[PDB]
């Protein structure tokens, strides 16, 4: 089990850690986040009590470092950073569990959510979307707007998500206009499969990403990604039954975990409509239509 | 953005543009089986494809062996449209081609981008005007032609006939326009109104009548008058 710890909290602050949530007063003696289950990414987010505006936060794999948390009253946000001196960080991370001075991942022996939210994504590949290569941990927050966003500005704090645009000539076949727009098998298996992610899992990571920024940013170029990689599944006629078995435990997780009340802005009415009552494979999602007509009928 | 009459005179400018209407391209008459269950038997059809201001007309007959072995024709129709009109498109020297197409249906806006994605300039465009091209087959050089057709074909047509001599292209539209809705409420009565004086003919080479300046004036307020009044006799008014 690994350790986050902080050198203060000098701001009132909602910290995040994955689906769990916290409040920590201002100048109250909070040092840091222990006993983080190895083995998964995890994600530390804040929203300051004074300005919910803007949402943000950290993807990271202690596996890959020693990683804490320190306010900046310049920059005025919670900023990860790397401790290379690894004696230094073992000492203060003791000295920290002594005092108790940490709140502990309350991870339910039962509950195997976060994996299943998490089950595809790796480390280095969240790195390749975020684009910051002198750190270990990548920044995501509520207002960054994805590499196809800016094509319709600063490059160097977008979201490089695979661009997916269903009337585009990497989609379309000449000479196979009509087959290729309303099956996109071509599109998913070969362009998409074959050639760009090499594999579903990869597929299925950003897919997991993408969802996990909309989530717990807010962050709306991540939420058209996710609906995007979902749409494209749906309308190919032509998908491994793995992938599509896969699929269904994927988004069942996702909308188990969506919180009731920003179903309105997290959830496409249009796509889950045609994905489970008209595409394709509208009847290959047993289980997340089950859990979206119990929980989401509103929108269907 | 969706042509309305707001910005009606853009038809009218320098700019090339064609209306595309795909109401004729799939044509059936129903009818019953030996069993008395109902088949459709499919006739030839045509692309309505339009310069409203030079009176162009790129009449592409859609004859039944297109839909020999095929399913869902309803939709194949607009894809084999958007196929057609990117094909004209493409056999047209560059300062020919259009800058916009206008879709007189909605349901050809996808199948006509997704063939034109070699074009991003050529912007793709709905309409909010129900125009009455349906009605171009109740012109009778237009019918004879795509009924006698035992093959795919393009024929080349003005529309205005030589009516652009005389009047302004917003006005030969306006003509056309009328003439057509007209024909569509009421074919008969359309057709009496534009026949009924023997010694006005139809050149070889045109599609309506040889009409002086005062004739038309008269003709075209017969037309109004017909389409109010079916408008009475629909409505009761
Ligand atoms: C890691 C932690 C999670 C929680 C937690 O669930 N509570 C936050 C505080 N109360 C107000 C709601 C419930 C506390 S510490
Ligand atoms: C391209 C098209 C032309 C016409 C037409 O009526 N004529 C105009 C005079 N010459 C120049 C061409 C034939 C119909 S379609």
């Amino acid at each position: 089990m690994n350790t986050v710890p902080f050198t203060s909290a000098p701001i009132e602050v909602t910290i995040g850690i994955d689906q769990y949530s916290f409040n920590v007063k201002e100048n109250q003696p909070f040092h840091g986040i222990k006993d983080i289950p190895i083995g998964h990414v995890h994600v530390i987010h804040f929203q300051h009590a004074d300005n919910s505006s803007m949402r943000y936060g950290y993807w990271f794999d202690c596996r890959m470092g020693n990683f804490y948390i320190q306010y900046d009253p310049k920059d005025g946000l919670y900023k990860m950073m790397e401790e290379r001196d690894g004696a230094k960080f073992e000492n203060i991370v003791h000295n920290f569990k002594e005092r108790q001075m940490m709140v502990s991942y309350p991870k339910i022996d039962e509950d195997d959510t976060w994996y299943n939210l998490t089950e595809f994504v790796q480390m280095d590949k969240i790195r390749k979307i975020v684009r910051k290569d002198e750190n270990q941990f990548s920044y995501v927050d509520s207002s960054m707007t994805t590499v196809q966003e800016n094509e319709l500005s600063d490059p160097a704090h977008s979201l490089n998500y695979t661009v997916i645009n269903f009337k585009s000539r990497e989609a379309i076949r000449p000479g196979h206009e009509m087959e290729d727009f309303l099956d996109k098998s071509y599109y998913l298996n070969t362009v998409m499969l074959q050639g760009i992610f090499k594999n579903s899992s990869n597929y299925f990571g950003e897919l997991q990403f993408a969802f996990l920024n909309a989530m717990f940013f807010g962050n709306y170029g991540s939420s058209l990604q996710w609906h995007a990689m979902i749409e494209l599944i749906c309308s190919s006629a032509t998908v491994p039954k793995h992938m599509l078995d896969k699929l269904d435990e994927i988004l069942y997780y996702q909308i188990k975990t969506l919180p009731e009340q920003y179903s309105d802005i997290l959830l496409n009415e249009r796509v889950w409509n045609i994905c489970l009552y008209s595409s394709f494979q509208k009847n290959s999602l047993h289980n997340t239509e089950k859990i979206m007509e119990n929980k989401y009928p509103e929108l269907l | 953005g969706a042509m309305n009459s707001s910005n009606y005179a853009e038809l009218f400018n320098n700019d090339i543009k064609l209306f595309v209407d795909d109401t004729n391209v799939y044509r059936v008459t129903v009818h019953k089986t030996f069993e008395g269950n109902v088949a459709t038997k499919a006739i030839n059809g045509c692309i309505f494809t339009l310069n409203p201001k030079t009176g162009h007309l790129f009449l592409k007959i859609i004859h039944t062996s297109v839909w020999a072995g095929q399913k869902r024709l309803s939709q194949l129709a607009k894809w084999k449209t958007a196929e057609e009109v990117s094909a004209l498109v493409r056999s047209l020297p560059k300062e020919e081609q259009p800058k916009q197409i206008i879709v007189t249906r909605k349901a050809m806006l996808d199948p006509l981008e997704v063939h034109m994605l070699d074009f991003p300039n050529i912007a793709i465009r709905p309409t909010e005007l129900r125009l009455p091209f349906s009605a171009a087959m109740s012109i009778d050089k237009l019918s004879d032609v795509v009924m006698k057709a035992t093959e795919p074909q393009m024929v080349l047509f003005n529309i205005y006939d030589d009516w652009l001599d005389r009047i302004s292209s917003y006005t030969a539209f306006s003509r056309l326009t009328l003439l057509l809705r007209a024909l569509k409420t009421n074919e008969e009565s359309a057709k009496m109104i534009l026949l009924s004086d023997p010694t006005i003919t139809i050149k070889s080479y045109h599609l309506w009548p040889s009409f002086t300046d005062e004739q038309w004036i008269t003709i075209e307020s017969q037309m109004r008058d017909l389409i109010l009044t079916e408008y009475g006799r629909k409505y009761n008014v």
